[PDB]
């Protein structure tokens, strides 16, 4: 089968600039080449088919071209909603093969995170576990530090982070750190806090609470 | 007009077989083509095969051929794909899509896709989630806007879908990718920012759904 | 007893099969995607339907010949006689070589039987005319004669033929190869005809190129002003694995 090789791996552009995605076929595939757009948690969306021909209800922004072993997708007036992974697909040779993908990332201005904290649920405490949730909401760039402190004592190895994909509108990220302890360990300590460092912040931000 | 609706996600044991449905609706003509694509991390998008329900014609990729058999019920407009001898590498999201081309039997490119079905191949038993409210308080207010959410914890396998107020609330929502806990179970958060003033009047219910365990849970997030 | 035939009837689900193959073939071969598979079936059906099974002509298949016109590389053609399976295995391994059945029309009708009644416009699934016992000019026979003529004419440079050493007389003039294919090899385009004689299971250690039927074939081809090579394939299994790598 034919090996579709796209480039670059990732691409970082600001809204208004022209993103240029490449696609190389190991062997000639004539003009039997389709382009797709996969947004997070969705099925692929057909942009182009037959190398250059757009599909129904696809903006004129998206522009396919090239033939043989070299194809291109051109997104003219790029928008924040154009955050997606873009794939190509040959259909000249059976079986059909897709490229590995080209993720387009959106560049925006720096934005400090809004920090929120949530104590453990009373339902959860009767179970036995106690989860404390920190929330960094809508920030950029992705690089964000979180530190759990219990009575001002820096915790280590009892929490898990998870960052969201890039927002379609804001172009921002969110994070969710979760300190998980037993009730036995939770009832021992009083003050729970999470310190948050980020570019946008002039100094670390701390949300905290007591049991009460 | 055309819409493909696939069956839900589920867990399967290594060596067992899976059968994913795909109910088409609003098809213009009797001669159509239903392609099948799966998406796995590492491998990526892999072509599997097609079917032409009227002709009862199937064409498979060499890689899957032997394990894959695509059938179809022409009356209900439902295509089926059965994959047997499941390995860990077959853990993927299986899509279907309407085949396009110059003719109506063509399936080269695809415009309308299904929702996708995450088949997980694991010997570990399925586990339903435990939903906990992230109640809004003094601590989760950022200048006139309150934040609240839910914590779905100790579940296996993926996925777990979360909606708010039965899909009526979407603005402000952030559903985080699940983390793999030390126990092998997954944990997920879903939060939303709402006006701080309207915490008394408005109601906020998160709708958790775990199809692998047939676990649907609704939890009202009351303020504190 | 009226329209009672000896050969087997039309293949079950013959219409569905032909279409399914036509769709599948166009997917594999991108140069033949212009072909409408419904039109092909129409031209196929119209050839033998509502016509007597023993009185078929080449003009019946003329419209199908137009729909299924194909330009394969003429220097990379492989003929065969009573070695369909191995010849296909060869072309399946080495993909640049083509047999008759690797073309559209050949692919469609390979291992299929078909005929229709005169009065009605319905396909005959009960029986069809045997070439030898019943009728020479039957839909299947007349089809294969027409396509093998066009295919043999199209060939050029060095054409190949894969023969069977074990099956009695190796070359057979009364076969489709001996009668049709050989006589339509135009010497303007065709330069040489190399013969590949396949042996059994290490039975014959002798040379089968001195077989008098090959010497006949040589004489036939020589009188057309065409070269005749001939080779022995002592190990078929290793030969297939050889061309692989
Ligand atoms: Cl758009
Ligand atoms: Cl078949
Ligand atoms: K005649
Ligand atoms: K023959």
């Amino acid at each position: 089968e034919i090996v579709m090789t796209q480039s670059p791996a990732t691409l970082s552009v600001s809204p208004g600039e022209r993103a240029t995605l490449s696609c190389r076929a190991s062997q000639s595939v004539s003009s039997n080449l389709a382009w797709y757009q996969q947004k997070p948690g969705q099925a692929p969306r057909l942009l182009i088919y037959g190398a250059s021909t757009r599909a129904t209800g696809i903006p004129a922004r998206f522009s396919g071209s090239g033939s043989g072993t070299e194809f291109t997708l051109t997104i003219s007036s790029l928008q924040s909603e154009d955050f997606a992974v873009y794939y190509c697909q040959q259909y000249n040779n059976w079986p059909w093969t897709f490229g590995q993908g080209t993720k387009v990332e959106i560049k925006r201005t720096v934005a400090a995170p809004s920090v929120f904290i949530f104590p453990p649920s009373d339902e959860q405490l009767k179970s036995g576990t106690a989860s404390v949730v920190c929330l960094l909401n809508n920030f950029y760039p992705r690089e964000a530090k979180v530190q759990w402190k219990v009575d001002n004592a820096l915790q280590s190895g009892n929490s898990q982070e998870s960052v969201t994909e890039q927002d379609s509108k804001d172009s921002t990220y969110s994070l969710s750190s979760t300190l998980t302890l037993s009730k036995a360990d939770y009832e021992k300590h009083k003050v729970y806090a999470c310190e948050v460092t980020h570019q946008g912040l002039s100094s670390p931000v701390t949300k905290s609470f007591n049991r009460g | 007009q055309v819409q493909l609706v696939q069956s839900g996600a589920e867990v399967k044991k290594p060596g067992s077989s899976v059968k994913v449905s795909c109910k088409a609706s609003g098809l213009p003509d009797a001669t159509y083509a239903i392609g099948w694509v799966r998406q796995a991390p590492g491998q990526g998008l892999e072509w599997m095969g097609r079917i032409i329900p009227r002709l009862d014609a199937e064409h498979y990729a060499q890689k899957f051929q032997g394990r894959v058999t695509i059938t179809a019920d022409e009356s209900t407009s439902t295509a089926y794909m059965e994959l047997s001898s499941l390995r860990s590498e077959d853990t993927a999201v299986y899509y279907c899509a309407r085949g396009l081309g110059y003719y109506l039997y063509s399936s080269y490119y695809f415009d309308i896709w299904g929702q996708g079905t995450l088949v997980t191949v694991s010997s570990a038993s399925t586990k339903g989630p435990s939903v906990f409210p992230l109640a809004p308080s003094s601590k989760s207010t950022s200048g006139g806007t309150a934040a609240l959410g839910c914590l779905v914890k100790d579940y296996f396998p993926e996925p777990v879908t979360v909606s708010w107020n039965s899909g009526a609330l979407t603005s402000g929502v952030h559903t985080f990718p699940a983390v793999l806990q030390s126990s092998g179970l997954y944990s997920l958060s879903s939060v939303v920012t709402v006006p701080s003033s309207s915490l008394g009047t408005q109601t906020y219910i998160c709708n958790v759904n775990h199809k692998p365990s047939n676990t649907k849970v609704d939890k009202k997030v009351e303020p504190k | 007893w009226r329209q009672q035939w000896s050969g087997p009837g039309t293949t079950k689900r013959f219409p569905e099969t032909v279409l399914a193959r036509c769709v599948k073939y166009t997917e594999i071969h991108p140069e033949m995607r212009h072909v409408d598979c419904q039109s092909v079936w129409d031209a196929f059906k119209g050839a033998f339907i509502s016509k007597h099974p023993c009185d078929i002509t080449e003009e019946d298949y003329q419209p199908l010949m137009k729909l299924g016109t194909q330009t394969v590389p003429c220097n990379k053609i492989l003929l065969w006689s009573r070695i369909k399976d191995l010849a296909h295995q060869f072309t399946q391994v080495q993909r640049d070589m083509f047999t008759l059945e690797d073309t559209l029309l050949g692919y469609l009708a390979d291992d299929l039987t078909w005929c229709g009644e005169f009065a009605t416009s319905k396909i005959n699934y009960q029986s069809c005319p045997d070439w030898r016992k019943d009728c020479s000019n039957n839909p299947v026979s007349v089809f294969w004669k027409t396509v093998s003529r066009r295919f043999a004419e199209a060939a050029c440079d060095v054409v190949h033929v894969m023969l069977d050493g074990s099956r009695s007389k190796i070359f057979d003039k009364d076969s489709t190869f001996g009668s049709v294919e050989v006589h339509n090899l135009q010497p303007e385009k065709v330069q040489t005809l190399e013969a590949w004689v396949i042996h059994g299971g290490r039975e014959d250690s002798r040379d089968l190129c001195q077989d008098p039927t090959i010497k006949e074939l040589e004489s036939i081809i020589s009188k057309r002003n065409i070269q005749f090579s001939c080779k022995n394939i002592y190990r078929p299994d290793k030969f297939l694995q050889c061309v692989k790598n």
